[PDB]
């Protein structure tokens, strides 16, 4: 069958400063088939109150998932977006960088 | 503008690892409104904006029973399918649906749309005529022949005409300050360097709604086309978006560069520069 | 918590196979399995199963309520919470039940219809199940008329998913998860609303000798498949459709030199779904 | 709304 591998983007909702609440995002999009397992680190340990969005997909068939938690980020602190889908050998991790 | 209303159903076998699955959704425009989902301990249709919410319990009542009996449907539609193309009840496969319509400034119908999909590829299509159909292989002609015999773009056709535009025309009326309030992009410019020779310079777009946008750069007037990353307009989970557009350009020329934002919420267009 | 499910069927013979799977984290190891009685006393003294469990061949003592319970290494037990239930009925233990549908076994298209299972042996619970991978069987308390155990199952409104070979079972009071035998099959076919096609006799319906009889069914709809019935009686029987010149799906059924008659309608079906049919044609009465 | 039509494949 047709499998496409997973694009991911880490971002966050507003423009980030230290010490101040704002919402971690990883989006995933362009992958198929739908099974997918998506975390969000925290110096590298698995945030538990993830969300996301319910599936869907685009004109090309390709599905696209939100995952979000609340956070409030500072200098130290280093977070990132954790995938893996049937498509990848080994889990990808994307670094949340907040000029990306 | 120019509207549009959106179903996309997924429907998941996965043998051993749960019952077959079947989810739905429902856009307007970029914005989801409403979600099924069939692993739900008591399945309902549910709202996912908030101007669907005060929809009475009729309305509730009559999309829950027809979710599942879409359910039961698509769970057919898979063991069909494993019929059809001749594959083992040991694999796990999809069926995908998209649907709906699109209307004008005047909340009349300009476009119809009902295509189906298999494991990611067309299955089958109903043709804009609404009256016809086109099959990508020989499975689909099975269910060509089928549908053709039962009358079923006629039923669709009926849909289409009817309660697909009378109800996107209630939804746009109950989310106007949304649904119909273009909200324009926050934009800046910033300024990474690279090297002690070149530099990054990103143009910003944020909390824009609807989701489509141009973001360009131009040096000295002149679309750098070519030499532009363009990132994937992404959910900021508000129900806005964002979007960026990057150059890499040579230290100290910084100046030469302009930004160009084109969105419905902008009167004109906007040009921005890093200082 | 883990999903636990039976393969092909839970639903099995004796003598047949059934597989138990419990999935949990991503993964098909390292689980134990609990009936419902001893809901923490784990089943084969605690054994802990590296793989599916493939009971083969079934016996009446595979019958039975099960839970799962995956491996769960950092936790207050060293296992996860207990699954969804997987009842595992073993048939093949009495002698077999009747079934028979009312008014008919051939179902319009959002109607209903009636499955009546019933057997002179007191049954405390009928099983109706509809053959084919992962099928739940539904299940009736038997009622006592006259000396005979029964049940009326309603079925509708009929769609394809209800549509299949269905066979029904009794269980006695004491062993609930042990099945008889199966019913003698039954054919539920629903049909429409794909448009009836046309019934003709050629040279005509009037025959008697000595004459050859052809009863050809035909339309514009592109069925593959027809199937010629007669009231009562004669067995169902099928042929391929063929398209001729003036774009028409037809199937010509040759009957003799026996056939005495009778009340004849035709259907048309398509490939790889044998349990729709069209509408019925109109009734034709072929006299000897 | 949803589509009150769903036919079998
Ligand atoms: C006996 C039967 O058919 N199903 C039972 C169900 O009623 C019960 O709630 C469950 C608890 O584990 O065990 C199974
Ligand atoms: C359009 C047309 O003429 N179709 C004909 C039909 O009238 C006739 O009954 C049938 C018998 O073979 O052949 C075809
Ligand atoms: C069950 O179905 C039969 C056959 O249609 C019908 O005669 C009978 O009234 C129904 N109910 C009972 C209790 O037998």
């Amino acid at each position: 069958m047709i499998q496409r591998t997973p694009k991911i983007q880490v971002y966050s909702r507003h423009p980030a400063e230290n010490g101040k609440s704002n919402f971690l995002n990883c989006y995933v999009s362009g992958f198929h088939p739908s099974d997918i397992e998506v975390d969000l680190l925290k110096n590298g340990e698995r945030i538990e109150k993830v969300e996301h969005s319910d599936l869907s997909f685009s004109k090309d068939w390709s599905f696209y998932l939100l995952y979000y938690t609340e956070f409030t980020p500072t200098e130290k602190d280093e977070y990132a977006c954790r995938v893996n889908h049937v498509t990848l050998s080994q889990p990808k991790i994307v670094k949340w960088d907040r000029d990306m | 503008g120019s509207h549009s209303m959106r179903y996309f159903y997924t429907a998941m076998s996965r043998p051993g690892r749960g019952e077959p699955r079947f989810i739905a959704v429902g856009y307007v425009d970029d914005t989801q409104f409403v979600r099924f989902d069939s692993d739900a301990a008591s399945p309902r249709m549910a709202p996912r904006a908030p101007w669907i919410e005060q929809e009475g319990p009729e309305y509730w009542d009559g999309e829950t029973r027809n979710m599942k009996a879409s359910a039961q449907t698509y769970r057919e539609n898979l063991r069909i399918a494993l019929r059809y193309y001749n594959q083992s009840e040991a694999g796990s496969h999809i069926i995908q649906v998209m649907y709906g319509c699109d209307v004008g400034p005047d909340g009349r119908l300009l476009r119809g749309h009902n295509q189906y999909a298999y494991d990611g590829k067309d299955y089958i299509a109903l043709n804009e005529d609404l009256s016809s159909w086109t099959a990508a292989d020989t499975a689909a002609q099975i269910t060509q022949r089928k549908w053709e015999a039962a009358r079923v773009a006629e039923q669709l056709r009926a849909y289409l005409e009817g309660l697909c535009v009378e109800w996107l025309r209630r939804y746009l009326e109950n989310g106007k300050e949304t649904l119909q309030r273009a909200d324009p992009p926050k934009t800046h410019v910033t300024h990474h360097p690279i090297s002690d020779h070149e530099a990054t310079l990103r143009c910003w777009a944020l909390g824009f709604y609807p989701a489509e946008i141009t973001l360009t750069w131009q040096r000295d007037g002149e679309d750098q086309t070519q030499d532009t990353e363009l990132v994937e307009t992404r959910p900021a989970g508000d129900r806005t978006f964002q979007k960026w557009a990057a150059v890499v350009v040579p230290s100290g020329e910084e100046q030469r560069y302009t930004c160009h934002v084109q969105h419905e919420g902008l009167p004109k267009p906007l040009t921005l520069r890093w200082e | 918590k883990p999903f636990l499910s039976a393969w092909p069927s839970a639903v099995v013979p004796r003598g047949g196979h059934v597989t138990l799977r419990c999935h949990y984290r991503h993964r098909f190891n390292n689980f134990m399995l609990y009936k419902e009685d001893r809901i923490h006393i784990p089943i084969f003294h605690g054994r802990i199963f590296q793989e599916s469990f493939n009971m083969s061949p079934v016996t009446t003592a595979h019958a039975g309520n099960y839970t799962c319970r995956g491996s769960h290494p950092h936790s207050p037990t060293g296992w996860s919470a207990p699954s969804n239930p997987v009842v595992i009925m073993v048939t093949g233990n009495h002698r077999k039940p009747s079934l028979l549908a009312h008014p008919g076994p051939l179902v319009k298209s959002g109607e209903r219809v009636i499955l009546q299972c019933w057997s002179d042996i007191m049954f405390e619970h009928f099983f109706l199940h509809k053959e084919g991978i992962s099928k739940d069987p539904s299940r009736l308390v038997g009622q006592i008329h006259d000396g005979v155990s029964k049940a009326n199952f309603s079925i509708g409104p009929m769609m394809l998913a209800l549509a299949g070979t269905y066979r029904c079972y009794g269980s006695v009071t004491h062993t609930p998860y042990q099945l008889s035998a199966p019913s003698d099959p039954l054919d539920i076919v629903v049909t429409g609303p794909y448009e009836k096609p046309s019934l003709s006799a050629q040279p005509g319906p009037k025959v008697q000798a000595g004459e050859s009889v052809t009863l050809s069914c035909s339309s514009r709809s592109s069925y593959d498949m027809y199937h010629l019935s007669r009231e009562g009686g004669a067995h169902e029987r099928r042929l391929p459709a063929v398209r001729k010149v003036n774009r028409t799906f037809q199937a010509d059924f040759p009957l003799g030199p026996a056939t005495h008659g009778g009340t004849y309608r035709c259907f048309g079906s398509f490939r790889h779904s044998p349990y729709e049919w069209s509408d019925p044609s109109d009734p034709l009465l072929v006299s000897v | 709304l949803s589509s009150p039509v769903t036919k079998s494949f």
